[PDB]
RNA sequence: GGGAUGGCUUGUGGCGGCCAAGCGUUCAUAGCGACGUCGCUUUGAUCCUUCGAUGUCGGCUCUUCCUAUCAUACCGAAGCAGAAUUCGGUAAGCGUUGGAUUGUUCACCCACUAAUAGGGAACGUGAGCUGGGUUUAGACCGUCGUGAGACAGGUUAGUUUUACCCUACUGAUGAACUCGUCGCAAUGGUAAUUCAGCUUAGUACGAGAGGAACCGCUGAUUCAGAUAAUUGGUUUUUGCGGUUGUCCGACCGGGCAGUGCCGCGAAGCUACCAUCUGCUGGAUAAUGGCUGAACGCCUCUAAGUCAGAAUCCAUGCCAG
RNA sequence: GUAGCCAAAUGGAUUAACGAGAUUCCCACUGUCCCUAUCUACUAUCUAGCGAAACCACAGCCAAGGGAACGGGCUUGGCAAAAUCAGCGGGGAAAGA
RNA sequence: UGGAAGUCGGAAUCCGCUAAGGACUGUGUAACAACUCACCUGCCGAAUGUACUAGCCCUGAAAAUGGAUGGCGCUCAAGCGU
């Protein structure tokens, strides 16, 4: 197995993340939209159920610009059986949710009173939307924001109020013995520039998303498997090699970058009650 | 047993370790890519290298997704760089290639296409036999 | 492996020396001797019969 | 010394045959010859054991981490050795068990 | 080979089994080369009659 | 082969013509074996094979001085209780241990150096003996935490022994009540020898002349935790 | 701290120093032991060396791969005219070793071994063993005999004095090579009796070695001249544009002693060394008189051992000569001293009898395609000028 | 202006109780106490609990040493049938590799292999080369401060540049003894290594599955020393030929473009990219014995003595 | 909502072009490497002429000991033979250190 | 106990005949048998056995360039005690 399915697995990054536990009295944690219970760390939250039942969880579901407002609304009540969650489109220009964020800080401070402030710590995978959030609740790029997987890599402290700490955390993946590869780069946890064969997780692409939206997304159609539909898409766009032989491994990598960056439409459907 | 084979003289060995060569039966594989040769010695900085007939150890680039996955064993049959048999003559193909075979060196195939070399065809007798020029 | 100093490997290069190579060398030997055989063939004081004397030190010098 | 202990102790766990894995005939014919309770709980103690000497391990490597001194470090080192013998010193009859069963 | 020698060490003899017209020719050393000219090039039965 | 099959050929081809012959003679060298390996053995061997003839030794001597003697439970319980594994159970308000080693601030504090510079900043000052953090706790932010308890260092339970009952349990820590060193180190929370600290006793046992239930009482520290990697401590009754 | 990866020393130790041979003629520094049950005979001789030739073997090995086949290898050759017995050497065992206890020597010597003490023997008188060849004249040879008898009574080993006839090779020397070859078997009265028979007389090489036979060959190799770590001891090259030189040994010492240990690569002094190289296979002693002797049982080509247009940098090969399978440490024109191999050999390698097919004599100034100059003009036909003369 | 713990360490926990040969005490029957023992620290599971850089490491090249031995040699014991091993002993002669991973205490994985053992000579401060701790001057973000600025921090770019001296080392000459030829050998160095195949033999052994070994033979790995017949490489052989631009009026024959460029190219040098070669005696260690006392049995040991490891010392080999 | 409603086509900062800015990857390419070899010019080299400087208490082979963790001079050993040339970078010297 | 006879186990462990002999110290059998030990007698022939104490000697842990009772060397000392 390839080393990069390791990432997020790193002693240092969960050392990380506990000191950022044992220096948090709020701890948000942010699922993406798109895969809500995919995103879910219930190792920490089992963690926090044991060990520390003073920490306060607040779920927030980030990119849900990227689905149906039924679907958000529906995983939103889901959510809000176990733990209060708020939904947020992160960012520093057209922000969602951040009112409302604000204000459920503002409580949590008005309830810890006594202490000089409170600190709030975020946690999740990779590039599910931490720095985002911080930069949106504070209007101000104070964090680092890119699509690329692993951008936090120490934590930062980020001053919101004069009683309110932001706590910047590495991005976690918690080890499942039934994870796969496939699962995880879907996930978003690996950058697709560094795997090799690019080509075998693009069946799992064309299952996660409907063909009309990969139609309307490249302008392609008629393909009878992935391998003619990379073929097509390098002919169309021109990534050939030399020869003219198509560039089905750069293909490949440009479809799962847009499938992570948000740019092909997919979700995964709540469950119905 | 490994996969080294015994009776074998010395050959100069062409294909280190990180060549890629043309797989040379119908097994579905199109490449095969050296990652470790059978009976290497121990040297600093050296290395690993085969000859026609060597087993080596290869993973498949291009070819069948069914065999891309996994470490195959594989015998060389071709190389391009020129050698020496014992009667003088040195000797050489166009192209480097090979064929996977099991631990035992029953192929995985049912057919070879080209010539294989002489060294292949006596240190391996399923190749002998499923050879149709021995060169 | 056994080495080249083993004993046992001494004992074998031995019997073969002795049971083996050693006649082949004698029969060699035999006949290269013979060639050069038969190319070599082909008072006492005033006479050299007694061998009188030749026409740092090891002691103190008195 | 956590790390040969751990080989020694999977090499016997994994060694063994797995009851629930055998065929009827020979899963019943280990529970005739010997008693299968008594199997799964010695193997079962086996693998208590390592799993202990791996926690102990964590735990004193922890500790070392803030060990100041060479005397410090000499006695926690000997704490750690201590607790993983004691923990082998439990575990006298399981092993003349086994040895006889394999 | 067991009564001489051994595997390895035994020496058999090809040219026994030749079926020849006389035998006393089954050990001759046969001419290949004369001259630059290969003689089994020049191996004809009926060569006397083209000579 | 099957089942006993190296005694069955025992049963029907025996030894080697020898095997009891060299093994007498083996038997009969084995002292002359012992005194060279007791005279020629060097080093951890030599020591290892001394304690384990020391050992022989002893065993062997009591061995003898039972077989010379053979020709010649202490508490009251009841009938359900004999049998059984039962422990044997052997104005001033002084403790154990009245007076203990004093450490230093420079032993207790290590200076942690922060900065970019070559020249760095030491006001953060880190605990390097174990310690009790009490619950809820939530560690302070880096720019007001000067005094640094690492989590690897903290702890929660303490083997403590009722001297009365000679039993040892694993109990919770409640809280430290006086470190002899220094208030600060109470205040810290710190756990060292002769630190007297607070356990919950409910698994003891132990009610009031009242019908109430005590469920904390005061132990002493007898060990160092820093040296041990456990807490060890005393019920003081 | 230790090394982190293990790797085996570049260059051996048994061959220090690296620097120039203290003789331009290889040194016998040990000779067969002597058993006197063997009859008596010599156990070394001289040559010199014309250079290589490729052959094809039938092989006789039985259990090998190239067993009844045919096998391509390299020989080399020596050309070996006679050599001339002049001397004989009496030594005697002493607590501190050997010790040279008189030589005699012949009436007649000849200019090419007077030539050998002279380094200006043109302006010399040659006046060398004048007054010695009278002791032969006066009172029969007395002195003659009680130094013959000396060596008889006296001495345990005894070593002819033998020279080469340099002016029948090629080489532009006339200076010829002695050397002492020991008389191995017998009793030391027959040693010395054998060296007086062979004195002033031709000993062939055919006489001294046998066809099939392993022998040593001692020579000065070739030189080089100062060169550096890199190619002088097989040192790693360092990385392109290291500063102060990436053809050099990074570290000389990193460790203590506060010195420079014996022990690393330095440059200095490649080649000209000498090597006693062992078991070499005579494939072929082949006579000088014989026109046809580079053919073979197979190949009735006749034909002599010179390739086409002769050996390059060494001439035509007209005298006795022998084949080596392989190669030996000297050059071209250079002296080789051939000796007995010292112990009972122990390989199926010496066993073996050799059987030659053919015989390489085209031409090595170039990619040679004609073994004779009939063949070259039969492929080629009718030239130019074979009209024109 | 002033500076830059150590005959330490190793393999076996702590606290509390009990027993305890013994030391003591036997006007007090207390107190120390090895060996032990007892209490605390999942029916082969779970995988939904990874718990703090103030202390900084590396890589290359290359040499040597230690043994606390992974492999190779020999040996002792084990239900060790065989095969494969496990535990231990003598042993450092000889080896101990190739890679992936920096969203990071770079340590874990993968394969080849006989095996991929661990350390020192720095790290008890410290000029061979080069990445991180690491930090002059430029700049940005985060935290703190009203601010100059400082830091919990994160990112980016950034000047030390010997050797011709002494010694050591590697090579090379040399006065004195007339010049030269042939020698000896004190002393110093020292070298080979591992695997596979054939036969034994589908035999011993085994219910079956399977499955050896000594003797003999043939190759290969790693190392070492040479060599250039052949095959590749290299071309100022500017040897021959082709070709662009320009110049000598054209042709011929040439110049220039620092070897204009290209094809072949002898010779020389070179490459496990080519070929050849690498050798035998004595004494031992662990152990296994013979004879035989101590000690009327017994005993490989005490006197005497046999055999035995890749070990030791030499020969073969290099220097002289 | 497998893609809705409301707003004057769009719902954007996931901002195009530009860059001796920093980073990852693919094809091609190769002496970066396996694993080194060869050729040319200028040096280095030797000669004629010309001709400095840095630096310099005195000097220069090691081993063990020399309490103040330091020896080059002391003690005890090993040893130890004129005068030199080309190189090397261990040590001493040597960084406007 | 399938079998268990002193000798796979659990618990008891007595008497007779005795010169003396365990409800057995080991080897052995499927169990027996058989051998052996504890103990006794005959032969022999004069001093021994056990446990401690004090001297001297060996072991009672060692790394890494080649070296140190100062060096040679020393064994009824050129070591140790008077
Ligand atoms: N469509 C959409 N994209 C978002 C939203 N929030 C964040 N993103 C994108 O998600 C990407 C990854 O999130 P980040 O801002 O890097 O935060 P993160 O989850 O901590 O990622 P890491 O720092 O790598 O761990 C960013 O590039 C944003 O552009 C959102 O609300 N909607
Ligand atoms: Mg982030
Ligand atoms: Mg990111």
């Amino acid at each position: 197995k390839e080393a990069i399915f390791n990432k997020g697995t790193s002693k240092r990054i969960w050392n990380e993340l506990y000191k950022v536990i044992d220096s948090s009295d709020v701890i948000l944690h942010v699922l993406d939209a798109r895969d809500p219970l995919g995103t879910r760390c219930r190792h920490v939250e089992k963690y926090l159920a044991a060990e520390a039942p003073h920490k306060h969880l607040v779920f927030v579901l980030n990119k849900i610009d990227l689905v149906p407002s039924s679907q958000a609304a529906a995983w939103i009540r889901i959510l809000q059986k176990d733990h209060p969650t708020c939904a947020m489109r992160a960012s520093i220009t057209n922000p969602f949710g951040r009112g409302s964020l604000i204000d459920l800080l503002r409580q949590f401070s008005v309830l810890h009173k006594d202490r000089k402030q409170i600190s709030v710590g975020l946690i999740g995978y990779p590039n599910v939307g931490k720095s985002s959030i911080i930069n949106a609740l504070r209007g101000k790029a104070v964090a680092k924001v890119a699509p690329i997987p692993g951008e936090t890599k120490v934590w930062q402290y980020v001053t919101l109020m004069k009683r309110i700490y932001l706590i910047d955390c590495p991005g976690i993946v918690p080890p499942n013995q039934h994870d796969t590869p496939e699962d995880l780069l879907l996930r978003g946890v690996v950058r697709v520039e560094n795997v090799e064969h690019p080509e075998q997780y693009i069946p799992a692409v064309l299952r996660k998303v409907k063909q009309h939206h990969m139609e309307r997304t490249y302008e392609l159609r008629g393909w009878k498997d992935h391998i003619e539909f990379l073929e097509m898409l390098a002919r169309k766009s021109g990534r050939l090699l030399k020869g003219g032989e198509p560039d089905v491994d750069g293909v490949a990598k440009q479809v799962l970058n847009d499938f992570m960056r948000g740019k092909i439409p997919w979700f995964t459907p709540a469950p119905e009650p | 047993k490994r996969g080294a084979p015994g009776g074998k003289l010395k050959m100069t060995l062409g294909l280190p370790v990180g060549a890629i060569m043309n797989c040379a039966d119908n097994s579905g594989a199109r490449n095969l890519y050296i990652i470790a040769v059978k009976g290497a010695g121990a040297r600093l900085n050296r290395l690993p290298a085969g000859g026609v007939g060597d087993m080596v150890m290869a993973t498949v680039k291009k070819g069948k997704p069914e065999l891309r996955k996994k470490v195959h064993p594989a015998v060389i049959v071709r190389q391009a760089k020129p050698w020496k048999r014992f009667d003088g003559v040195f000797l050489y193909f166009e192209d480097n290639a090979g064929v996977i075979v099991n631990p035992k060196g029953e192929m995985k195939g049912s057919a070879i296409t080209g010539p294989v070399g002489k060294e292949a065809a006596e240190l391996w007798p399923r190749i002998a036999s499923n050879a149709g020029v021995v060169m | 492996a056994k080495s080249a100093r083993a004993s046992r490997i001494k004992e074998n290069h031995q019997r073969f020396k002795k049971n083996i190579a050693g006649p082949v060398e004698a029969a060699r030997l035999e006949r290269l001797s013979a060639k050069l055989m038969a190319i070599a063939q082909a008072s006492g004081v005033k006479s050299g019969k007694s061998i009188g004397r030749k026409d740092s030190s090891i002691v103190f010098p008195m | 010394t956590q790390e040969t202990c751990s080989e020694k102790f999977g090499a016997i766990i994994s060694s063994f045959p797995v009851l629930s894995d055998q065929h009827p005939f020979h899963r019943d014919l280990m529970n005739i010859l010997y008693d299968a309770d008594h199997f799964k709980v010695a193997l079962g103690q086996i693998s208590t054991a390592k799993n202990l000497i791996e926690t102990i391990s964590r735990d004193y490597v922890r500790l070392l981490k803030y060990a100041q001194s060479l005397y410090q470090c000499k006695q926690l080192k000997r704490a750690a050795l201590g607790r993983m013998a004691t923990l082998i010193k439990r575990l006298k009859d399981p092993l003349i068990y086994l040895d006889q069963v394999r | 080979e067991e009564a001489n020698g051994g595997a390895g060490v035994f020496n058999v003899d090809l040219r026994k089994d030749w079926i020849l017209e006389n035998p006393e020719w089954k050990y001759d050393k046969i001419p290949e080369i004369f001259d630059g000219k290969n003689v089994y090039d020049y191996i004809d039965p009926d060569i006397d009659a083209k000579l | 082969p099957q089942n006993e099959y190296i005694e069955r050929h025992r049963k029907l081809h025996g030894r080697r013509l020898d095997a009891e012959e060299r093994a007498r003679k083996k038997a009969a060298r084995e002292g002359h074996k012992n005194s060279e390996n007791a005279q020629n053995l060097r080093g951890l061997r030599a020591k290892l094979y001394a304690k384990q003839r020391h050992a022989q030794k002893i065993q062997m001597r009591k061995a003898i001085k039972q077989h010379e003697e053979r020709n010649v439970p202490s508490d009251p319980i009841p009938s359900y209780l004999l049998d059984r594994a039962n422990p044997t159970t052997a104005a001033r308000f002084s403790v154990p241990i009245p007076k203990v080693r004093g450490i230093s601030e420079e032993e207790m504090f290590k200076v942690v150096k922060t900065g970019k510079k070559t020249h760095k900043k030491g006001w953060k000052r880190i605990v390097t003996k174990p310690t009790f953090v009490g619950p809820d706790f939530t560690r302070r932010p880096v720019k007001y935490e000067r005094f640094i308890r690492p989590m690897g260092l903290r702890y929660k339970k303490a083997n403590v022994t009722h001297p009365t009952l000679n039993v040892t349990v694993q109990l919770p820590i409640l809280s430290v009540k006086k470190n002899p060193s220094n208030p600060l180190y109470t205040q810290l929370g710190v756990l060292t020898k002769g630190t007297i600290i607070e356990v919950n006793v409910s698994d003891l046992g132990i009610v009031t002349a009242s019908g109430k239930i005590a469920w904390g009482r005061y132990a002493q520290i007898t060990n160092n935790p820093e040296n041990d990697g456990c807490v060890n401590a005393v019920l003081l009754v | 701290s230790h090394r982190k990866y293990e790797a085996p020393r570049h260059g051996s130790l048994a061959f220090l120093p690296r620097k120039r041979a203290a003789r331009h003629r290889g040194r016998v520094k040990s000779f067969p032991k002597d058993d006197p049950k063997k009859p008596v005979h010599l156990t070394a001789a001289m040559g010199y060396k014309a250079g290589m030739t490729t052959i094809v073997r039938d092989l006789d090995r039985p259990g090998a791969k190239a067993h009844k086949k045919e096998v391509v290898e390299a020989v080399t050759i020596i050309d070996c005219p006679p050599m001339v017995v002049v001397g004989l050497v009496g030594y005697i065992e002493t607590p501190r070793g050997l010790r040279s206890l008189t030589t005699v020597w012949a009436e007649h010597l000849s200019d090419e071994v007077k030539r050998r003490f002279y380094k200006n023997w043109y302006k010399s008188k040659k006046k060398a063993f004048t007054k010695y060849a009278k002791k032969y004249a006066e009172n029969n040879g007395a002195s003659i005999t009680r130094e013959l008898e000396r060596i008889k009574k006296y001495c345990t080993v005894v070593r002819v004095l033998a020279h080469t006839q340099i002016r029948k090779t090629p080489l532009k020397q006339k200076k010829a090579h002695l050397m002492e070859i020991q008389i191995n078997g017998g009793s030391v009265a027959d040693k010395v009796e054998f060296g007086r028979s062979l004195f002033e007389k031709p000993v062939t090489i055919d006489t001294i070695f046998e066809k099939d036979e392993m022998i040593d060959v001692i020579a000065v190799t070739k030189g080089h001249g100062f060169v550096g770590v890199t190619a002088r001891w097989g040192t790693k090259k360092l990385p392109r544009k290291t500063h102060k030189g990436l053809r050099k040994v990074a570290c000389i010492g990193a460790w203590h002693p506060s010195h420079v240990q014996w022990t690393v690569a330095r440059a200095g002094q490649m080649g000209y060394h000498h090597r006693t190289s062992v078991n070499h296979k005579i494939y072929r002693i082949g006579k000088g008189d014989d026109e046809a002797n580079a053919s073979t049982e197979t190949d009735l080509t006749k034909k002599k051992i010179t390739p086409m247009g002769g050996f390059v940098r060494y001439g035509e090969v007209n005298n006795d000569y022998v084949m080596i399978k392989g190669s030996v440490p000297g050059v071209k024109k250079r002296i080789m001293t051939l000796r007995k191999s010292l112990f009972t050999h122990t390989s199926r390698k010496a066993l073996e009898k050799v059987e030659l097919k053919w015989i390489d004599t085209s031409s090595e100034f170039g990619h040679g395609a004609f073994q004779t100059a009939a063949e070259k003009k039969q492929f080629m036909g009718t030239l130019k000028k074979d009209l024109q003369t």
